C-alpha cells in the first residue's frame, strides 16, 4: 500500500482566508490516469464525510469551494473562503489499491 | 433479349438458393449478407417472381469507452494466466462488484465477476497484467 | 433520504467474539458493496474490509483476515460483521460505509452510519 | 426547397 | 408556391474516433443500448 | 508476401445528345428527323436508366466499408511496420503511384470546356474536347475523389481489430502490432516463436510491402487490368 | 453495349463489396481467396474505376 | 408458372417450422424442436451477449 501523509499537522487561519493542505504519496497513485485520490472531514461526534475526488472539486457532496490539486505523488487541498464550519479533521485517501490506507490527516482552526 | 434475361435470372436464382441455405436455415457470422447488425433469424416469403427476404439484425447504440487488459496473472505465480472467452476484461465500475476487474460480453456492456465459465488458460505474456492478491480462477 | 442504522454500543470482555449491524433504508441494499472501518482516534482510521452485497464477495485488510467475517440478511436489508477473540486495542468506533463511483473506476465511501463503539 |  | 433549389454538400459521417493507446492497457468502445 | 487484384466497380457515365448526334442543327435533317424522333427517346431513356444504376451500385457500396468507429490515424502507425499507405496530411502514396502510372487524359469538370476553347494551347488533342462537338456528356463521378479517400481511411482505422469475437458491436482499438500477433497465432504459429522473432517479423513483412514501388509494371496482371479498364472506355467514346 | 457493361461492373461491384467484409474485415479461414498462403491482414486503395 | 402458388405457399411454410433452431451444432441430421423463443435466446448468446 501506498504511506501516506501530511502537513501542516495543523493549521489555524482568519475568516474568509485561504488554506491549504499538503498531502504526500511514497508511491505515485495514478494508474492509467486514474489518480484515485479522495479527499475527507470529519468533526467530533460525527462520522467522516466525503469531500471531493482527484477530477470532482464541485459534486461528490461539496460546492466548488474545496479544490483538489496535483498529480503523481503530489497532492493538495485549497479553499480560498474558509469559515468556521469548515474546522475539521482533514483525509487524504488512496483507492487504488488493496488494504486502501490512508492518511492520519490534518486539523483546520480558525484562529 | 430473351436469352440474356434468361440467363442472368438463372444467376440470381442461384444466389437465392445460397441465401436460404446459410442465411435463412442458420445463424450467420459472415457479416456482409443481409442486414447490417450481426445475424439473427431471418425469413423468407414469395413475390412475383422471386423470393423476398427479410433480414433480423442487432444495432448497437451508445457506445461508452473503458478501460480494458488484455488478460490477467497472479503477480505470485508467473504461470498462471487468463484470457477472457467471447468478452473482455475491464476495469471495474460497478459499485455491486468489490473486485478490481470484471467481465463484460463482446455485444452489450454489463460487468460480471471473473469466473471460470468466462476464461481460458493461457500462455503468459508480457501485457498481461500483475494480480498482486484476489482472483477467482485460480483462486490459488 | 438513504440512511445506514447501526448497532448499539457495547462494553464486551475480552476474548470473546463481538457482532455488529448496520442496516441499510431508503435504496435496493444488494446494489452496493458495505465498507467497514475502525476508528480509534480523531487522527486514527484504518479500513477493515469490504462485503458485496449482491455475490457475498471479499475483501479484508490483512490484519483481519482470520479474524474477522462478514454476513448480510438479504431481507433484513442488513449486514453484520463480527470480530473474534476482542482485546483491548480493540476498542474502537466501527463504521458501515456504502460503495459508490462519483469518479470513473475511483471507488468512494459514499454515505456513513452514525457509529456504534466497542471496547 | 422544404418539402410539401 | 416554393421558393429556390438549395444547393448543399453531401454530409461525410464521421467514425466514433477511440483513441489509440500504447502499453498494457487500452481503451474499448462498446455498445449499452442494442436496438433490433 | 504480398498479392495484387483490380476489382472494377464502374462504367464511366455518358449521355448523348441524340438530336445533336445524328445531326447538327440544319434545318432539312431536324424536319427529317422528327419521323424518327421516338428512336432517340428510346435513347435516352436507356442511358439515362444505366446510369441510376451505375450510381447506386457505388452509393451501396460505400454504405457498406464505412465503420462505425476506428482509430484516429497518425504517423509512426505499425510501429517497426513501415505503413506507406498513410494519408500525407489526401490520397496516399500508393494511390498516386497508380493513378500516375495511368495514361488516362486529364479529366474535365474545372476547368473543362475552356480546354476546348482556343484560349488554350495549340496541342491539346483531348477526346474530351470533341465530346462539345458530338454532343457527348462524361458525367461526373459521384462520390469526389475526397471523399473516396475518407472511406478508405476508415476503413485503415478500424484494423486493430477484428478479432475478439464479434467485432461487429465492439472496438478493440489496440496496436496494430498486437493485432498481427493474434493473426500469428491464429494459423497455428506459437506464441513462444512469436515473442522471440518480433523483429525479424517486422523486417520480413517490410521487405515484403517495399516490393510494392516496383510492382506498378504491365508484367503485374492487376496493373494490366487498371490499365484496361480505362482502355475500355476510351475505346467506347471513340 | 453500355447495358452490358454496366451489368457486368454491378456484378463485379458486388465481389468487392464481399470482399471488403470478409478479406479486409476480418482473418479469413477460406484459403483460396486472397493470395495463396493463408491469410493475414489485406489493404484497400482506390483505383480508376474500382 | 410451373408450381402452383399453393405448392410455392407450403415450401416457405415448410422453411418456417424449420426455426427454431439449426443451433446444436450440425442440423444436418437431428431436428431440435424447440420452441422459437429458445432459439432466439441461443442467437443473442452467439453474439457476444
Ligand atoms: C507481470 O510480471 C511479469 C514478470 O513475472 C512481467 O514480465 C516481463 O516480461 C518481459 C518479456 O517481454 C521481460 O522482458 C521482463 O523482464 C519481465 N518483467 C519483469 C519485471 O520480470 C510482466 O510484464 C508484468 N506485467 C506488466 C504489465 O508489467
Ligand atoms: C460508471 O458508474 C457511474 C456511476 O455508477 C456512472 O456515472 C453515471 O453516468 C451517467 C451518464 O450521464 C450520469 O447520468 C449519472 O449521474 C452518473 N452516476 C453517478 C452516480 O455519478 C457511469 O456512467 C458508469 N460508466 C462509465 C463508463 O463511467
Ligand atoms: C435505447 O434505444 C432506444 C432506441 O431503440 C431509445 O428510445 C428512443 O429514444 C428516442 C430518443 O429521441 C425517442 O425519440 C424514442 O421515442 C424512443 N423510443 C422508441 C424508439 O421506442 C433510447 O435511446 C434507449 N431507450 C431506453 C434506454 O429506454
Ligand atoms: C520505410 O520507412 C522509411 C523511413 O523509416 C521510408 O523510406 C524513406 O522515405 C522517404 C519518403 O519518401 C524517402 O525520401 C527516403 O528516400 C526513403 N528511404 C529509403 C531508404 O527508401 C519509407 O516510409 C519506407 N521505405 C520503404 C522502401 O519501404
Ligand atoms: C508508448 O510507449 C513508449 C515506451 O517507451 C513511449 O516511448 C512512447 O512515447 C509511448 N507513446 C506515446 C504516444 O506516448
Amino acid at each position: 500500500d501506498i504511506v501516506l501523509t501530511q502537513s501542516p499537522a495543523s493549521l489555524a487561519v482568519s475568516l474568509g482566508q485561504r488554506a491549504t493542505i499538503s498531502c504526500r504519496a511514497s508511491e505515485s497513485v495514478d494508474n492509467y490516469g486514474i489518480s484515485f485520490m479522495n479527499w475527507f472531514q470529519q468533526k467530533p461526534g460525527q462520522p467522516p464525510k466525503l469531500l471531493i475526488s482527484a477530477t470532482s472539486n464541485q459534486g461528490s457532496g461539496v460546492p466548488a469551494r474545496f479544490i483538489g490539486s496535483g498529480s503523481g505523488t503530489d497532492f493538495s487541498l485549497n479553499i480560498h473562503p474558509v469559515e468556521e464550519d469548515d474546522t475539521a479533521m482533514y483525509f487524504c485517501q488512496q483507492s487504488k489499491e488493496v488494504p486502501r490506507t490512508f492518511g492520519g490527516g490534518t486539523k483546520l482552526e480558525i484562529k | 433479349q430473351q436469352l440474356v434475361r434468361s440467363e442472368s435470372a438463372a444467376l440470381s436464382a442461384q444466389l437465392a438458393k445460397d441465401k436460404v441455405n446459410e442465411c435463412v436455415k442458420a445463424q450467420s457470422k459472415r457479416s456482409g449478407f443481409c442486414g447490417q447488425g450481426t445475424h439473427i433469424v431471418s425469413f423468407v416469403v414469395n413475390a412475383p417472381n422471386g423470393l423476398y427476404f427479410m433480414h433480423v439484425g442487432y444495432y448497437p447504440s451508445n457506445h461508452i469507452e473503458v478501460v480494458s487488459a488484455y488478460g490477467l496473472c497472479d503477480a505470485a505465480n508467473p504461470t498462471n494466466c487468463i484470457a477472457p472467452v467471447n468478452g473482455y476484461f475491464i476495469k471495474t465500475n460497478n459499485t455491486r462488484i468489490v473486485d478490481e476487474w470484471s467481465y463484460t460480453g463482446s455485444s452489450f456492456y454489463a460487468p460480471e465477476p471473473i469466473t471460470s465459465l468466462n476464461t481460458k488458460y493461457v500462455a503468459p505474456q508480457v501485457t498481461y497484467q500483475n494480480i498482486s492478491t484476489n482472483l477467482p480462477p485460480p483462486l490459488l | 433520504q438513504v440512511q445506514l442504522q447501526q448497532s448499539g454500543p457495547e462494553l464486551v470482555r475480552p476474548g470473546v467474539s463481538v457482532k455488529i449491524s448496520c442496516k441499510g433504508s431508503g435504496y435496493t441494499f444488494t446494489d452496493y458493496a458495505i465498507h467497514w472501518v475502525k476508528q480509534s482516534h480523531a487522527k486514527s482510521l484504518e479500513w477493515i474490509g469490504v462485503f458485496s452485497t449482491y455475490y457475498g464477495n471479499t475483501n479484508y485488510n490483512q490484519k483481519f483476515k482470520g479474524r474477522a467475517t462478514m454476513t448480510v440478511d438479504k431481507s433484513s436489508s442488513t449486514a453484520y460483521m463480527e470480530l473474534a477473540r476482542l482485546t483491548s486495542e480493540d476498542s474502537a468506533i466501527y463504521y458501515c460505509a456504502r460503495k459508490s463511483y462519483y469518479v470513473d473506476y475511483v471507488d468512494a465511501m459514499d454515505y456513513w452510519g452514525q457509529g456504534t463503539s466497542v471496547t | 426547397d422544404t418539402p410539401s | 408556391v416554393p421558393g429556390e433549389m438549395r444547393l448543399a454538400s453531401i454530409a461525410f459521417n464521421h467514425p466514433i474516433q477511440v483513441d489509440q493507446l500504447n502499453s498494457s492497457y487500452f481503451k474499448l468502445s462498446i455498445p449499452t443500448n442494442f436496438s433490433f | 508476401g504480398v498479392t495484387q487484384e483490380y476489382i472494377q466497380t464502374t462504367i464511366q457515365k455518358v449521355t448523348v445528345d441524340c438530336k445533336q448526334y445524328v445531326c447538327n442543327g440544319f434545318q432539312k435533317c431536324e424536319q427529317l428527323l422528327r419521323e424518327y424522333g421516338q428512336f432517340c427517346s428510346k435513347i435516352n431513356q436507356a442511358l439515362h436508366g444505366a446510369n441510376l444504376r451505375q450510381d447506386d451500385s457505388v452509393r451501396n457500396l460505400f454504405a457498406s466499408v464505412k465503420s462505425s468507429q476506428s482509430s484516429p490515424i497518425i504517423p509512426g502507425f505499425g510501429g517497426d511496420f513501415n505503413l506507406t499507405l498513410l494519408e500525407p496530411v489526401a490520397r496516399s502514396a500508393i494511390e498516386d503511384l497508380l493513378f500516375d502510372k495511368v495514361t488516362i487524359a486529364d479529366p474535365g469538370y474545372m476547368q473543362g470546356y475552356d480546354d476546348c476553347m482556343q484560349q488554350g494551347p495549340a496541342s491539346a488533342r483531348d477526346l474530351i474536347c470533341a465530346q462539345y462537338v458530338a454532343g457527348y456528356k462524361v458525367l461526373p463521378p459521384l462520390m469526389d475523389v475526397n471523399m473516396e479517400a475518407a472511406y478508405t481511411s476508415s476503413l485503415l482505422g478500424s484494423i486493430a481489430g477484428v478479432g475478439w469475437t464479434a467485432g461487429l458491436s465492439s472496438f478493440a482499438a489496440i496496436p496494430f502490432a498486437q493485432s498481427i500477433f493474434y493473426r500469428l497465432n491464429g494459423v497455428g504459429i506459437t506464441q513462444q516463436v512469436l515473442s522471440e522473432n518480433q523483429k525479424l517479423i517486422a523486417n520480413k513483412f517490410n521487405q515484403a510491402l517495399g516490393a510494392m514501388q516496383t510492382g506498378f509494371t504491365t508484367t503485374n496482371e492487376a496493373f494490366h487490368k487498371v490499365q484496361d479498364a480505362v482502355n475500355n472506355n476510351a475505346q467506347a467514346l471513340s
